[PDB]
Protein backbone atom coordinates (compact mmCIF):
# COMPACT_ATOMS: atom_id res chain seq x y z
CA UNK A 1 0.00 0.00 0.00
CA UNK A 2 1.13 3.46 -0.87
CA UNK A 3 0.81 4.17 2.98
CA UNK A 4 3.43 1.27 4.13
CA UNK A 5 6.17 3.41 4.57
CA UNK A 6 4.99 5.63 6.75
CA UNK A 7 4.89 6.00 10.31
CA UNK A 8 1.38 5.11 12.18
CA UNK A 9 2.39 8.53 13.80
CA UNK A 10 2.67 10.46 11.01
CA UNK A 11 0.02 8.80 8.92
CA UNK A 12 -2.52 9.87 12.25
CA UNK A 13 -0.66 13.54 12.35
CA UNK A 14 -1.46 14.31 8.69
CA UNK A 15 -5.36 13.13 9.21
CA UNK A 16 -5.14 15.66 11.04
CA UNK A 17 -3.92 18.29 8.75
CA UNK A 18 -5.84 16.54 5.83
CA UNK A 19 -9.04 17.31 7.59
CA UNK A 20 -8.21 20.70 8.88
CA UNK A 21 -7.50 21.70 4.92
CA UNK A 22 -10.86 19.81 3.91
CA UNK A 23 -8.52 17.80 2.51
CA UNK A 24 -11.18 14.17 2.87
CA UNK A 25 -9.89 11.74 -0.09
CA UNK A 26 -6.18 12.44 1.60
CA UNK A 27 -7.40 12.02 5.02
CA UNK A 28 -9.24 8.77 4.17
CA UNK A 29 -5.67 7.42 2.54
CA UNK A 30 -4.19 8.23 5.68
CA UNK A 31 -6.21 6.47 7.90
CA UNK A 32 -6.17 3.31 5.80
CA UNK A 33 -2.53 3.62 5.87
CA UNK A 34 -3.30 3.57 9.96
CA UNK A 35 -5.40 0.88 10.11
CA UNK A 36 -3.29 -1.18 8.25
CA UNK A 37 -0.63 -1.29 10.47
CA UNK A 38 -2.39 -3.73 12.15
CA UNK A 39 -2.66 -2.12 15.66
CA UNK A 40 -5.90 -1.32 17.35
CA UNK A 41 -7.50 2.20 17.12
CA UNK A 42 -8.02 4.59 20.27
CA UNK A 43 -11.15 6.57 20.23
CA UNK A 44 -9.78 9.45 18.42
CA UNK A 45 -8.59 7.45 15.90
CA UNK A 46 -11.48 5.53 15.31
CA UNK A 47 -13.69 9.17 15.10
CA UNK A 48 -11.02 10.47 12.13
CA UNK A 49 -11.59 7.09 10.25
CA UNK A 50 -14.93 7.89 10.51
CA UNK A 51 -14.77 11.69 9.54
CA UNK A 52 -12.84 10.56 6.59
CA UNK A 53 -14.73 8.26 4.79
CA UNK A 54 -17.82 9.83 6.19
CA UNK A 55 -16.97 13.22 3.86
CA UNK A 56 -15.67 10.82 0.93
CA UNK A 57 -19.03 9.06 0.68
CA UNK A 58 -21.44 11.97 1.23
CA UNK A 59 -20.08 13.76 -1.16
CA UNK A 60 -20.38 10.51 -3.24
CA UNK A 61 -23.83 10.13 -2.36
CA UNK A 62 -24.71 13.61 -3.33
CA UNK A 63 -23.64 13.58 -7.10
CA UNK A 64 -25.19 10.28 -7.41
CA UNK A 65 -28.35 11.66 -6.10
CA UNK A 66 -27.52 14.47 -8.55
CA UNK A 67 -27.00 12.13 -11.68
CA UNK A 68 -29.86 9.84 -10.58
CA UNK A 69 -32.62 12.26 -10.78
CA UNK A 70 -31.13 13.48 -14.02
CA UNK A 71 -31.51 10.27 -15.59
CA UNK A 72 -34.98 9.35 -13.95
CA UNK A 73 -36.20 12.70 -15.97
CA UNK A 74 -34.78 11.39 -18.91
CA UNK A 75 -37.34 8.40 -18.28
CA UNK A 76 -40.29 9.91 -18.21
CA UNK A 77 -42.81 10.15 -21.18
CA UNK A 78 -41.91 13.28 -23.57
CA UNK A 79 -38.56 13.73 -22.76
CA UNK A 80 -35.57 13.42 -25.49
CA UNK A 81 -33.60 11.01 -25.77
CA UNK A 82 -30.35 11.72 -25.49
CA UNK A 83 -27.55 8.80 -25.51
CA UNK A 84 -26.10 6.67 -22.72
CA UNK A 85 -24.28 9.76 -21.34
CA UNK A 86 -26.24 10.33 -17.93
CA UNK A 87 -26.28 6.09 -17.38
CA UNK A 88 -22.36 6.04 -18.01
CA UNK A 89 -21.62 9.02 -15.47
CA UNK A 90 -24.32 8.00 -13.02
CA UNK A 91 -22.73 4.53 -12.90
CA UNK A 92 -19.10 6.01 -12.87
CA UNK A 93 -20.14 7.83 -10.11
CA UNK A 94 -21.68 4.67 -8.62
CA UNK A 95 -18.93 2.47 -9.02
CA UNK A 96 -16.86 4.63 -7.09
CA UNK A 97 -18.67 5.00 -4.42
CA UNK A 98 -19.41 1.12 -4.22
CA UNK A 99 -15.65 0.90 -4.14
CA UNK A 100 -15.35 3.52 -1.28
CA UNK A 101 -17.72 1.38 0.43
CA UNK A 102 -16.30 -1.86 -0.12
CA UNK A 103 -13.19 -0.35 0.79
CA UNK A 104 -14.15 0.44 4.42
CA UNK A 105 -15.96 -2.64 4.77
CA UNK A 106 -13.08 -4.44 3.64
CA UNK A 107 -11.04 -2.69 6.52
CA UNK A 108 -13.77 -3.31 9.17
CA UNK A 109 -13.60 -7.07 8.00
CA UNK A 110 -9.79 -7.20 8.24
CA UNK A 111 -9.28 -6.65 11.01
CA UNK A 112 -11.18 -4.05 13.10
CA UNK A 113 -13.98 -5.70 14.21
CA UNK A 114 -12.61 -8.94 15.24
CA UNK A 115 -9.77 -7.60 17.52
CA UNK A 116 -12.66 -4.85 19.24
CA UNK A 117 -14.11 -6.24 22.33
CA UNK A 118 -14.65 -3.08 24.22
CA UNK A 119 -18.57 -1.91 23.91
CA UNK A 120 -17.61 1.56 22.54
CA UNK A 121 -15.11 0.21 19.58
CA UNK A 122 -16.69 -2.77 18.74
CA UNK A 123 -20.38 -0.74 18.87
CA UNK A 124 -18.88 2.03 16.79
CA UNK A 125 -17.35 -0.29 14.03
CA UNK A 126 -20.46 -2.56 13.84
CA UNK A 127 -22.81 0.79 13.54
CA UNK A 128 -19.89 1.85 10.65
CA UNK A 129 -20.71 -1.87 9.02
CA UNK A 130 -24.63 -1.12 9.15
CA UNK A 131 -23.87 2.03 7.32
CA UNK A 132 -21.63 1.18 4.84
CA UNK A 133 -23.93 -1.55 3.57
CA UNK A 134 -26.83 1.00 4.35
CA UNK A 135 -24.59 3.11 1.26
CA UNK A 136 -24.50 0.07 -0.55
CA UNK A 137 -28.24 -0.33 -0.24
CA UNK A 138 -28.78 2.96 -1.83
CA UNK A 139 -27.88 2.35 -4.92
CA UNK A 140 -28.83 -1.56 -5.36
CA UNK A 141 -30.92 -2.73 -7.49
CA UNK A 142 -29.92 -6.09 -8.65
CA UNK A 143 -30.25 -9.66 -7.41
CA UNK A 144 -28.27 -9.15 -4.02
CA UNK A 145 -30.25 -5.71 -2.67
CA UNK A 146 -31.93 -7.79 -0.47
CA UNK A 147 -28.48 -9.54 0.99
CA UNK A 148 -27.10 -6.37 1.11
CA UNK A 149 -30.20 -4.58 3.28
CA UNK A 150 -29.62 -7.39 5.20
CA UNK A 151 -25.92 -6.85 5.93
CA UNK A 152 -26.96 -3.72 6.45
CA UNK A 153 -29.86 -4.97 9.40
CA UNK A 154 -27.73 -7.46 10.41
CA UNK A 155 -24.61 -5.26 11.52
CA UNK A 156 -26.79 -2.60 12.94
CA UNK A 157 -28.93 -5.17 15.32
CA UNK A 158 -25.83 -6.44 16.57
CA UNK A 159 -24.67 -3.15 17.74
CA UNK A 160 -27.56 -1.62 19.13
CA UNK A 161 -27.57 -5.53 21.38
CA UNK A 162 -24.65 -4.52 22.97
CA UNK A 163 -24.94 -0.35 23.06
CA UNK A 164 -28.22 -1.54 25.30
CA UNK A 165 -26.62 -4.36 27.39
CA UNK A 166 -23.41 -1.72 27.66
CA UNK A 167 -24.14 1.52 27.30
CA UNK A 168 -25.75 4.10 29.23
CA UNK A 169 -28.93 5.60 27.19
CA UNK A 170 -27.23 9.09 26.73
CA UNK A 171 -23.68 7.73 25.56
CA UNK A 172 -23.07 9.52 21.68
CA UNK A 173 -22.36 6.46 20.40
CA UNK A 174 -25.64 4.55 21.29
CA UNK A 175 -27.64 7.44 20.26
CA UNK A 176 -26.14 8.21 16.75
CA UNK A 177 -26.40 4.28 15.99
CA UNK A 178 -29.96 4.10 16.72
CA UNK A 179 -30.30 7.55 14.67
CA UNK A 180 -28.89 5.43 11.88
CA UNK A 181 -30.59 2.65 12.54
CA UNK A 182 -33.95 4.67 12.56
CA UNK A 183 -33.00 6.05 9.12
CA UNK A 184 -32.06 2.87 7.37
CA UNK A 185 -35.67 1.30 8.86
CA UNK A 186 -37.20 4.67 7.32
CA UNK A 187 -35.22 5.27 3.78
CA UNK A 188 -34.15 1.48 3.01
CA UNK A 189 -36.23 -1.32 5.07
CA UNK A 190 -39.54 0.23 3.81
CA UNK A 191 -40.54 0.28 8.05
CA UNK A 192 -41.68 3.97 8.52
CA UNK A 193 -43.32 2.63 11.97
CA UNK A 194 -40.21 1.02 12.93
CA UNK A 195 -37.90 4.13 12.19
CA UNK A 196 -40.19 6.15 14.18
CA UNK A 197 -40.57 3.94 17.26
CA UNK A 198 -37.13 3.50 17.65
CA UNK A 199 -36.60 7.02 17.40
CA UNK A 200 -39.01 8.35 19.78
CA UNK A 201 -38.16 5.16 22.48
CA UNK A 202 -34.09 6.13 21.84
CA UNK A 203 -34.96 9.82 22.60
CA UNK A 204 -37.61 9.33 25.57
CA UNK A 205 -34.78 6.86 27.28
CA UNK A 206 -32.16 9.48 26.43
CA UNK A 207 -34.30 12.05 28.33
CA UNK A 208 -34.62 10.07 31.22
CA UNK A 209 -30.56 9.54 31.61
CA UNK A 210 -29.05 12.91 31.09
CA UNK A 211 -29.78 14.21 35.03
CA UNK A 212 -26.88 11.64 35.60
CA UNK A 213 -24.26 13.59 33.15
CA UNK A 214 -22.38 16.62 33.30
CA UNK A 215 -22.70 19.69 31.06
CA UNK A 216 -20.12 18.54 28.52
CA UNK A 217 -21.84 15.10 28.40
CA UNK A 218 -25.28 16.81 28.18
CA UNK A 219 -24.41 18.94 25.49
CA UNK A 220 -22.97 15.95 23.27
CA UNK A 221 -25.68 13.93 24.09
CA UNK A 222 -28.56 16.69 23.64
CA UNK A 223 -27.15 17.23 20.26
CA UNK A 224 -27.60 14.23 18.73
CA UNK A 225 -31.13 14.06 20.69
CA UNK A 226 -32.15 16.79 18.57
CA UNK A 227 -31.46 15.16 15.33
CA UNK A 228 -34.08 12.24 16.47
CA UNK A 229 -36.74 15.27 17.23
CA UNK A 230 -36.02 16.70 13.82
CA UNK A 231 -36.37 13.63 12.09
CA UNK A 232 -39.59 12.78 14.04
CA UNK A 233 -40.80 16.29 12.72
CA UNK A 234 -39.88 14.95 9.38
CA UNK A 235 -41.82 11.61 9.64
CA UNK A 236 -44.92 12.74 11.98
CA UNK B 1 -33.75 12.76 6.76
CA UNK B 2 -30.39 13.43 9.49
CA UNK B 3 -28.36 10.75 10.03
CA UNK B 4 -24.67 11.03 11.96
CA UNK B 5 -23.05 14.21 10.42
CA UNK C 1 -5.20 9.79 -22.61
CA UNK C 2 -8.20 7.99 -20.91
CA UNK C 3 -10.85 9.74 -22.28
CA UNK C 4 -9.22 9.10 -26.17
CA UNK C 5 -12.22 7.06 -26.79
CA UNK C 6 -15.45 8.91 -25.93
CA UNK C 7 -16.75 11.67 -28.04
CA UNK C 8 -16.26 15.04 -28.17
CA UNK C 9 -19.70 15.59 -27.69
CA UNK C 10 -20.13 13.08 -24.49
CA UNK C 11 -17.19 14.64 -23.18
CA UNK C 12 -19.11 17.84 -23.04
CA UNK C 13 -22.26 16.59 -21.92
CA UNK C 14 -20.36 14.79 -19.23
CA UNK C 15 -18.91 18.13 -18.04
CA UNK C 16 -22.51 19.47 -17.81
CA UNK C 17 -23.62 16.53 -15.73
CA UNK C 18 -20.62 16.61 -13.58
CA UNK C 19 -20.61 20.73 -12.83
CA UNK C 20 -24.09 19.90 -11.96
CA UNK C 21 -23.06 17.62 -9.53
CA UNK C 22 -20.17 19.51 -7.92
CA UNK C 23 -17.58 16.93 -9.40
CA UNK C 24 -15.02 19.30 -10.33
CA UNK C 25 -12.28 16.90 -11.13
CA UNK C 26 -14.70 14.81 -13.29
CA UNK C 27 -15.35 17.71 -14.77
CA UNK C 28 -11.72 19.06 -15.83
CA UNK C 29 -11.01 15.32 -16.60
CA UNK C 30 -13.61 15.26 -19.21
CA UNK C 31 -12.96 19.06 -20.58
CA UNK C 32 -9.51 18.09 -20.70
CA UNK C 33 -9.90 15.13 -22.77
CA UNK C 34 -12.18 17.57 -25.17
CA UNK C 35 -9.41 19.99 -25.87
CA UNK C 36 -7.74 16.62 -26.80
CA UNK C 37 -9.82 16.01 -29.55
CA UNK C 38 -8.00 19.19 -31.07
CA UNK C 39 -10.64 21.42 -32.40
CA UNK C 40 -10.77 24.72 -31.30
CA UNK C 41 -13.51 25.57 -28.33
CA UNK C 42 -16.84 27.22 -28.77
CA UNK C 43 -17.80 30.38 -25.79
CA UNK C 44 -19.96 28.12 -23.59
CA UNK C 45 -16.72 25.38 -23.91
CA UNK C 46 -14.42 27.21 -22.88
CA UNK C 47 -16.37 28.79 -19.77
CA UNK C 48 -16.68 24.69 -18.92
CA UNK C 49 -12.77 24.20 -18.79
CA UNK C 50 -12.18 27.52 -17.35
CA UNK C 51 -15.18 26.49 -14.05
CA UNK C 52 -13.33 23.20 -13.95
CA UNK C 53 -10.05 23.98 -13.33
CA UNK C 54 -10.87 27.11 -11.05
CA UNK C 55 -12.99 24.95 -8.76
CA UNK C 56 -10.00 21.87 -8.92
CA UNK C 57 -7.02 24.68 -8.13
CA UNK C 58 -9.19 26.62 -5.76
CA UNK C 59 -9.79 23.54 -3.34
CA UNK C 60 -6.01 22.79 -4.09
CA UNK C 61 -4.58 26.66 -3.00
CA UNK C 62 -7.40 26.76 -0.34
CA UNK C 63 -5.89 23.45 1.37
CA UNK C 64 -2.38 24.84 0.44
CA UNK C 65 -2.93 28.18 2.52
CA UNK C 66 -4.35 26.06 5.10
CA UNK C 67 -0.99 23.96 5.74
CA UNK C 68 1.54 26.93 4.62
CA UNK C 69 -0.36 28.73 8.13
CA UNK C 70 0.12 26.07 10.39
CA UNK C 71 3.72 24.95 9.28
CA UNK C 72 4.72 28.63 9.57
CA UNK C 73 3.50 28.75 12.82
CA UNK C 74 5.57 25.79 13.63
CA UNK C 75 8.24 28.02 12.82
CA UNK C 76 7.90 31.03 15.38
CA UNK C 77 9.89 31.13 18.40
CA UNK C 78 8.74 28.75 21.58
CA UNK C 79 6.88 26.76 18.95
CA UNK C 80 7.40 22.71 19.65
CA UNK C 81 9.33 20.82 17.29
CA UNK C 82 6.86 18.05 15.26
CA UNK C 83 9.09 16.87 12.73
CA UNK C 84 8.74 16.99 8.96
CA UNK C 85 5.20 15.98 8.80
CA UNK C 86 4.06 19.34 8.13
CA UNK C 87 6.11 20.31 5.49
CA UNK C 88 5.72 16.74 3.69
CA UNK C 89 2.23 17.28 3.56
CA UNK C 90 1.97 20.87 2.35
CA UNK C 91 4.63 20.15 -0.25
CA UNK C 92 2.06 17.24 -1.60
CA UNK C 93 -0.65 19.23 -1.80
CA UNK C 94 2.12 21.66 -3.64
CA UNK C 95 3.45 19.54 -5.95
CA UNK C 96 -0.55 18.27 -6.65
CA UNK C 97 -1.67 22.28 -7.82
CA UNK C 98 1.71 23.21 -9.70
CA UNK C 99 0.32 19.72 -11.21
CA UNK C 100 -3.29 20.95 -12.43
CA UNK C 101 -1.65 24.49 -13.21
CA UNK C 102 1.18 22.67 -15.81
CA UNK C 103 -1.63 20.78 -17.05
CA UNK C 104 -3.84 23.57 -17.85
CA UNK C 105 -0.80 25.59 -19.26
CA UNK C 106 0.42 22.57 -21.04
CA UNK C 107 -3.72 22.53 -23.07
CA UNK C 108 -3.16 26.17 -23.28
CA UNK C 109 0.12 25.79 -24.93
CA UNK C 110 -0.47 22.61 -27.54
CA UNK C 111 -2.71 24.30 -28.78
CA UNK C 112 -5.55 26.20 -27.79
CA UNK C 113 -3.47 30.08 -27.64
CA UNK C 114 -1.93 29.28 -31.08
CA UNK C 115 -5.54 28.34 -32.69
CA UNK C 116 -7.48 31.42 -30.84
CA UNK C 117 -7.29 34.59 -33.56
CA UNK C 118 -10.73 35.85 -32.38
CA UNK C 119 -10.28 38.31 -29.57
CA UNK C 120 -12.74 36.83 -27.50
CA UNK C 121 -10.98 33.11 -27.49
CA UNK C 122 -7.49 34.44 -27.55
CA UNK C 123 -8.19 37.00 -24.47
CA UNK C 124 -9.92 34.10 -22.47
CA UNK C 125 -6.67 31.79 -23.02
CA UNK C 126 -4.15 34.78 -22.37
CA UNK C 127 -6.21 35.02 -19.07
CA UNK C 128 -6.11 31.45 -18.08
CA UNK C 129 -2.37 31.36 -18.73
CA UNK C 130 -1.99 34.69 -16.66
CA UNK C 131 -4.03 32.85 -14.18
CA UNK C 132 -2.42 29.85 -13.45
CA UNK C 133 1.29 31.26 -13.86
CA UNK C 134 -0.06 33.10 -10.79
CA UNK C 135 -1.10 30.03 -9.45
CA UNK C 136 2.28 28.85 -9.69
CA UNK C 137 3.68 32.61 -8.30
CA UNK C 138 1.81 31.97 -4.87
CA UNK C 139 3.16 28.83 -3.87
CA UNK C 140 6.65 29.74 -5.62
CA UNK C 141 10.07 30.05 -3.61
CA UNK C 142 13.16 28.95 -5.39
CA UNK C 143 14.94 30.36 -8.16
CA UNK C 144 12.55 30.39 -11.01
CA UNK C 145 10.09 32.69 -9.14
CA UNK C 146 10.90 35.32 -11.02
CA UNK C 147 10.87 34.26 -14.18
CA UNK C 148 7.02 32.49 -13.16
CA UNK C 149 5.51 35.98 -11.61
CA UNK C 150 7.50 37.53 -15.61
CA UNK C 151 5.22 34.78 -17.49
CA UNK C 152 1.67 35.77 -15.26
CA UNK C 153 2.53 39.23 -16.20
CA UNK C 154 3.46 38.73 -19.77
CA UNK C 155 0.16 36.83 -20.47
CA UNK C 156 -1.77 38.98 -18.75
CA UNK C 157 0.04 42.19 -20.90
CA UNK C 158 -0.71 40.65 -24.10
CA UNK C 159 -4.17 39.61 -23.04
CA UNK C 160 -4.83 43.51 -22.08
CA UNK C 161 -3.17 44.95 -25.07
CA UNK C 162 -5.76 42.80 -27.33
CA UNK C 163 -8.53 43.29 -24.91
CA UNK C 164 -8.34 47.39 -25.14
CA UNK C 165 -8.10 47.28 -28.84
CA UNK C 166 -10.58 44.50 -29.79
CA UNK C 167 -13.35 44.60 -27.16
CA UNK C 168 -15.63 47.27 -25.01
CA UNK C 169 -14.64 48.33 -21.57
CA UNK C 170 -17.94 46.75 -20.47
CA UNK C 171 -16.58 43.02 -21.83
CA UNK C 172 -17.05 40.81 -18.92
CA UNK C 173 -13.65 39.23 -20.55
CA UNK C 174 -12.61 42.16 -20.09
CA UNK C 175 -13.61 42.91 -17.01
CA UNK C 176 -12.45 39.53 -15.73
CA UNK C 177 -9.27 39.63 -16.84
CA UNK C 178 -8.84 43.56 -15.45
CA UNK C 179 -9.32 42.31 -12.27
CA UNK C 180 -7.17 39.62 -11.97
CA UNK C 181 -4.18 41.35 -13.45
CA UNK C 182 -4.87 43.83 -10.60
CA UNK C 183 -5.14 40.86 -7.75
CA UNK C 184 -1.82 40.13 -9.47
CA UNK C 185 -0.03 43.31 -9.13
CA UNK C 186 -1.70 43.50 -5.36
CA UNK C 187 -0.41 39.97 -4.27
CA UNK C 188 2.22 38.41 -6.19
CA UNK C 189 3.86 42.11 -7.97
CA UNK C 190 3.89 44.13 -4.77
CA UNK C 191 2.36 46.79 -6.69
CA UNK C 192 -0.47 47.58 -4.68
CA UNK C 193 -0.55 51.42 -6.29
CA UNK C 194 -0.62 49.60 -9.61
CA UNK C 195 -3.28 47.47 -8.84
CA UNK C 196 -5.43 50.70 -7.45
CA UNK C 197 -5.04 52.47 -10.55
CA UNK C 198 -5.44 49.49 -12.67
CA UNK C 199 -9.16 48.57 -11.11
CA UNK C 200 -10.12 51.94 -10.80
CA UNK C 201 -9.30 53.31 -14.51
CA UNK C 202 -11.21 49.93 -15.33
CA UNK C 203 -14.18 50.45 -13.35
CA UNK C 204 -14.87 54.07 -14.09
CA UNK C 205 -14.24 53.16 -18.37
CA UNK C 206 -16.67 50.49 -17.83
CA UNK C 207 -19.03 53.02 -16.06
CA UNK C 208 -18.58 55.17 -18.93
CA UNK C 209 -19.66 52.69 -21.24
CA UNK C 210 -22.89 51.15 -19.45
CA UNK C 211 -25.76 53.00 -21.33
CA UNK C 212 -24.73 51.10 -24.88
CA UNK C 213 -26.09 47.99 -22.96
CA UNK C 214 -29.07 45.45 -22.22
CA UNK C 215 -30.21 44.57 -19.36
CA UNK C 216 -28.83 41.58 -19.41
CA UNK C 217 -25.48 42.91 -19.68
CA UNK C 218 -25.91 45.29 -18.13
CA UNK C 219 -26.25 42.80 -14.86
CA UNK C 220 -23.29 40.35 -16.63
CA UNK C 221 -20.56 43.68 -16.33
CA UNK C 222 -21.41 45.90 -13.16
CA UNK C 223 -21.17 42.51 -11.45
CA UNK C 224 -17.93 42.47 -12.24
CA UNK C 225 -17.31 46.25 -11.44
CA UNK C 226 -18.74 45.28 -8.08
CA UNK C 227 -15.98 43.05 -7.71
CA UNK C 228 -13.09 45.97 -8.92
CA UNK C 229 -15.06 48.17 -6.37
CA UNK C 230 -14.92 45.10 -3.63
CA UNK C 231 -11.26 45.27 -4.21
CA UNK C 232 -10.85 49.46 -4.11
CA UNK C 233 -12.42 48.84 -0.59
CA UNK C 234 -10.13 46.52 0.50
CA UNK C 235 -7.18 47.63 -0.22
CA UNK C 236 -7.81 51.77 0.26
CA UNK D 1 -9.13 39.86 -2.70
CA UNK D 2 -11.60 38.76 -5.26
CA UNK D 3 -10.92 37.21 -8.39
CA UNK D 4 -13.00 36.03 -11.10
CA UNK D 5 -15.32 33.63 -9.04
CL1 LIG E 1 -18.51 8.29 -17.66
CL1 LIG F 1 -37.37 -2.86 9.39
CL1 LIG G 1 2.49 13.56 2.74
CL1 LIG H 1 3.51 45.39 -11.30
MG1 LIG I 1 -20.62 0.48 30.14
MG1 LIG J 1 -14.80 43.87 -30.91
NA1 LIG K 1 -25.65 12.13 -25.98
NA1 LIG L 1 5.78 14.18 13.86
Amino acid sequence: GAMGSMERASLIQKAKLAEQAERYEDMAAFMKGAVEKGEELSCEERNLLSVAYKNVVGGQRAAWRVLSSIEQKSNEEGSEEKGPEVREYREKVETELQGVCDTVLGLLDSHLIKEAGDAESRVFYLKMKGDYYRYLAEVATGDDKKRIIDSARSAYQEAMDISKKEMPPTNPIRLGLALNFSVFHYEIANSPEEAISLAKTTFDEAMADLHTLSEDSYKDSTLIMQLLRDNLTLWT
Amino acid sequence: AHSSP
